[PDB]
């Protein structure tokens, strides 16, 4: 959030 | 501010990313490892078909939204 910030979320088809 | 990076892998595992413009890739990196269980070198990541830096960033790739990442097995010759 403040230094590094990486959000990873998929959806399966 | 987030762009969208395909990964996907060798076995139909796909994941969606979304990583800031300022941060390296070297922490999605280490997002794709630890959510695949697969250590730091095993794979290798690819963009514009050359290979990418472990420093990084689209601060350097120019990397658009819906941008798409190849990673592959690594292997070496025998």
């Amino acid at each position: 959030d403040n230094e590094i910030e990486v959000i990873i979320v998929w959806e399966k088809k | 501010e987030y762009i969208k990076l395909k990964v996907i892998g060798q076995d139909s595992s796909e994941i969606h990313f979304k990583v800031k413009m300022t941060t390296h890739l070297k922490k999605l990196k280490e997002s794709y490892c630890q959510r695949q269980g697969v250590p730091m070198n095993s794979l290798r990541f690819l963009f514009e078909g050359q290979r990418i830096a472990d420093n990084h960033t689209p601060k350097e790739l120019g990397m658009e939204e819906e941008d798409v990442i190849e990673v592959y097995q690594e292997q070496t010759g025998g």
